[PDB]
RNA sequence: UAUAUAUAUAAAUUGAUUAAAAAUAAAAUC
């Protein structure tokens, strides 16, 4: 058996009741304003758990299981606040001992249905810059960094050029206070990372000659084009790649 | 591509590769992709349908099955083997620049790209569908990633009615502390949980009317000044900027801010590097998906025999 | 202890001062009257042989004293994580052969033409010592491996060179001479691979690929930890030495 | 019941098995080799604990008929390394098939 | 350097009287 199954939430909301004609309104409507909570002047949404980002280094996930649907609390005090009958926010009877017993691996899963996803420990720029210091001025290879800071040699490697491209943005003044301002906040939205031959001629050149031949030795029967290859360019198996300069083309 | 087209009806309740409000809601009353009382065919279709949702949308169904690989690659807990059906989507560039956080959605990437605003190992590219290597370096202009991640920059209009809603809640709170400095100071240090200058230092505002201030940005920049929002309408501290200029991030931010494991990411910069391809090692995939293991497994074995 | 001394019939293993001066006099005579006898080197070699062999049995049990025995005493504290009780037991127990005919070198060249003192209470200590056979080597080297020890490692690796000249080492078959000699290129590698320094075991592997045959089993270790790190250049490097066969 | 599982998540080896006019061909099958048979095989193989398996059902194709005989192909139709090795009075290392390039 | 702003009125297309929706789909804004 299967049917269209209109994704309510799965956990209890409060449905509509007798509505004037007009509000033209559905059940899941009211779920995500319930969930939203109330909506400022400005826009905001200050009641809801997730609107703002975390700055204590831990990132703030959506744990719809554990807190039953109740996502709204006091933006400043940070305490649960249901909806109640009367219409306002207001304490809760029983607090969900749920969340505050939360497992660790569960605070760095992204997604509640998925336990294998989970993010990746943002590396401090101190440690960058050490990476930096190793491998570029003490002359270290990547496999000794690597094994030392329990890191991975394409990450070190990738560390050595993206600290390279900062150091120059920081030279050109490219860095900006928004840019600054950015890195900063998705910094402390994450963990942090704890250290603990074939001969080749290259042609005579004549003024005026705009290009340099370069000939490469190859061995007959294994240069040319065959005769008779097959033609994917009427076929999904076509291939594509990309020129030197970025432009797509047919290979 | 696919044309854009209900990706957040609340009614199917389908997750998107998106910071969109109403995706998060989406995801947030989701619960589990329900697989019980259904026949092999309807398991595979709903597995199918939830993992396209959110793998690789705006692909055709036939361009997908030419792309689909029905191999897979892997490096105590067992290793989720199947979570990397759709990891050849995560090589192209939209996708890792999506997965970078340098763009709110898959499809505000395709369009980054599409407009020039992305770069390869320092060279324009102007196609979504191109394929990054291990080692490949990609940037992406500030501005853009600024404009994906900022919030919205608010029309002068909208600003400016924020802004006489501001005076008048300042008007208000300054009302209540002149006249009874006592309970306002208790308040104030029981929310935190004298002397009586403090409350002459309050200054009200005046009250601003739009009807005549229309039409005219430096003149209510001028006008307006709160001791927390000087001399500049709402949002608008500098009107050339494509985002909320006092930058702030986007709302629903937190929830979808997951760090890839394949790529290391510059945020100073806009920079990024791609590690390798996303691989399954024992209890974990870097392959980031909102659905579980079995969800995956029925893709899979729908695309194996392409929905036989 | 108990064993050693027969009961405490055999007091070895009780000394003195006094008994050292005296023993260190009675084997300067010994040995000094004995240096003029042979014809050559090689039979006051073979004499000093014949002493200290005899000697070792008159004083300590031939069946309780041996390789196996002494195997397991070393063993204990290497598993009990002791270093400094391993090191007392094999330099009080066991003597390296090298350095042993090197001090016969010593007091032919003394005899026949503070240190003198030394070798004669070397020569006489030899009833409590064995010599150390490549499997004691192994043992030592695992010591190292375990204690983590760059200095043991170094000095084990020394002494097996200089055995390896000594004529019991040559004794032994070729076979047999290069599966031990396999043995312990193999608890290098493992020692390197503890230490993190991968570039120093793939060295070792290399080096010695056409005279050693490289199996998974031994550098399994090696291929994890290579893994781990992601350096595919060396895996391919360690996998094509192993599996070119 | 309980069903021999080779490295908890295969069948031992490929299985030849008649159950009243169905006959299953069960191959084992390498990891991350999904679960590539008739539907109740699927289902069973799923409550089982089995990840990796391909096979064939001919003749009759009875749901029933297929489900009973493959529960019963899992319980009688497979043998244990362990349980070879003993019976045949080797160790394991013995009965394990050699790598070949 | 305040900030869960709160009150009012007015309207509110098709279906329906709540797990019956169309529908973030539109408009509008950037
Ligand atoms: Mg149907
Ligand atoms: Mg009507």
């Amino acid at each position: 058996f299967s049917r269209r199954r209109i994704a309510y939430p799965f956990y209890p909301f409060k449905k509509l009741g007798r509505q004037h004609p007009k509000k033209h309104d559905t059940n899941l409507k009211t779920a995500m304003r319930q969930f939203l909570g109330p909506k400022n002047y400005k826009g905001e949404y200050v009641m809801n758990k997730y609107f703002t980002v975390p700055t204590n280094h831990v990132p703030n996930y959506i744990k719809p299981d554990l807190e039953r649907g109740q996502s709204l609390e006091h933006p400043v005090t940070k305490k649960p606040l249901q909806l109640r009958y009367d219409g306002t926010l207001g304490p809760p009877p029983v607090e969900n001992k749920r969340l505050q017993n939360i497992f660790k691996d569960r605070l760095l899963q992204p997604f509640p249905s998925n336990p294998h996803c989970k993010t990746n420990y943002v590396l401090s720029p101190q440690l960058k810059q050490s990476i930096f210091e190793e491998i570029t001025v003490e002359g270290l290879s990547a496999q000794q960094v690597s094994q030392k800071y329990g890191l991975k040699i394409p990450r070190v490697e990738a560390i050595v050029k993206l600290v390279s491209v900062e150091n120059s943005w920081n030279r050109r003044n490219r860095v900006s206070s928004d840019l600054k301002t950015m890195d900063e906040t998705l910094y402390r939205m994450f963990p942090v990372f704890d250290s603990d031959n074939t001969k080749v001629i290259y042609g005579e050149l004549v003024e005026g000659e705009r290009s340099q031949y370069k000939f490469t030795n190859a061995k007959v029967g294994k240069v040319g084009y065959r005769y008779g290859s097959g033609n994917r360019d009427n076929k999904k198996d076509r291939r594509i790649g990309f020129n030197k300069l970025g432009q797509m083309v047919y290979i | 591509p696919r044309k854009a087209n209900l990706l957040k009806s609340l009614a199917r309740g389908r997750v998107r590769t998106s910071f969109n409000k109403y995706n998060l809601f989406n995801l947030y009353k989701k619960g589990g992709v329900d697989l019980k009382s259904k026949s092999l065919y309807q398991q595979k279709w709903t597995a199918k349908q939830e993992t396209r949702a959110y793998h690789g949308e705006h692909l055709t169904e036939k361009r997908w099955q030419t792309v689909f690989k029905p191999k897979l690659d892997s490096v105590i807990k067992e290793t989720p083997f199947l979570l990397q059906t759709f990891a050849v989507l995560e090589k192209r560039l939209d996708f890792a620049l999506f997965r970078a956080m340098f763009a709110s959605s898959v499809r505000q990437a395709r369009q980054f790209i599409l407009h020039g605003n992305v770069r390869v190992n320092g060279v324009k590219i102007k196609h979504p569908s191109y394929t990054l290597k291990p080692g490949d370096m990609f940037s992406v202009k500030p501005d853009k990633v600024l404009e994906a991640l900022g919030a919205k920059k608010p029309s002068f209009q909208e600003a400016l009615k924020i802004d006489k809603t501001q005076i008048v809640l300042w008007n208000k709170y300054v009302k209540e502390a002149k006249t009874e400095p006592k309970e306002v100071w208790e308040k104030k240090l029981e929310n935190f949980e004298f002397d009586p200058k403090w409350a002459k230092n309050l200054k009200y505002h005046d009250p601003i009317k739009l009807s005549e201030l229309e039409g005219d940005e430096p003149k209510a920049r001028k006008l307006i000044n709160l001791p927390w929002q000087k001399n500049y309408v709402y949002g608008r501290q500098d009107p050339k900027k494509p985002f909320f200029t006092p930058w702030k991030p986007r709302p629903f931010l937190s929830p979808f801010a997951i760090l890839p494991h394949h790529l290391e990411i510059s945020f100073k910069t806009c920079h990024a590097v791609y590690l390798r391809d996303p691989v399954a090692r024992p209890g974990q995939s870097e392959v980031i998906s909102p659905f579980d293991v079995p969800v995956h497994e029925r893709a899979y074995m729908y695309y194996l025999r392409n929905g036989k | 202890s108990f064993n050693m001394e027969n009961g405490g019939t055999r007091n070895t293993l009780t000394s003195s001062n006094e008994a050292a001066l005296e023993d260190i006099k009675k084997y300067r005579q010994l040995l000094d009257s004995f240096a003029q006898e042979a014809e050559d080197f090689n039979e006051f070699k073979f004499k000093v042989m014949y002493e200290v062999t005899k000697m070792q049995r008159e004083s300590i049990n031939v069946n309780v004293f041996n390789k196996i025995s002494l195997h397991t005493y070393l063993s204990i504290p290497i598993n009990l994580k002791q270093q400094k009780e391993f090191l007392r037991r094999l330099t009080f127990f066991t003597f390296q052969q090298h350095e042993f005919e090197a001090v016969i070198k010593r007091l032919y060249e003394g005899y026949r033409n503070n240190l003198i003192m030394h070798d004669i209470w070397y020569i006489t200590c030899l009833r409590h010592k064995i010599m150390m056979d490549t499997t004691l080597y192994e043992l030592v080297m695992k010591a190292a491996i375990e204690f983590q020890n760059e200095d043991l490692a170094k000095k084990v690796w020394n002494d097996r060179g200089k055995f390896r000249t000594t004529v019991p080492f040559l004794k032994m078959d070729q076979r047999i001479r290069i599966a031990k000699d396999q043995k312990f290129a193999h608890l290098m590698v493992e020692f390197f691979t503890k230490q993190g320094k991968y570039s120093d075991a793939i060295a070792i592997i290399l080096s010695s690929k056409n005279r050693f045959n490289w199996t998974y089993s031994m550098v399994r270790n090696l291929h994890k930890a290579l893994e781990e790190i992601e350096d595919r250049n060396s895996v391919e490097i360690l996998l094509d030495v192993v599996n070119k066969k | 019941k309980e069903i021999p599982r080779y490295e908890n998540r295969t069948i031992y080896g490929d299985i030849d098995f008649r159950y009243h006019g169905v006959k299953l061909h069960l191959r084992s099958a390498k990891p991350g080799f999904g679960l590539r048979v008739n539907h109740v095989i699927f289902e069973i193989c799923e409550c089982a604990g089995i990840k990796d398996l391909s096979g064939k059902v001919y003749k009759s194709r009875n749901d029933m008929n297929i489900a009973k005989g493959t529960i019963e192909a899992f319980t009688k139709a497979q043998k244990t390394l362990d349980e070879v090795a003993l019976g045949r009075g080797k160790k394991l290392v013995d009965v394990r098939k050699v790598y070949y390039s």
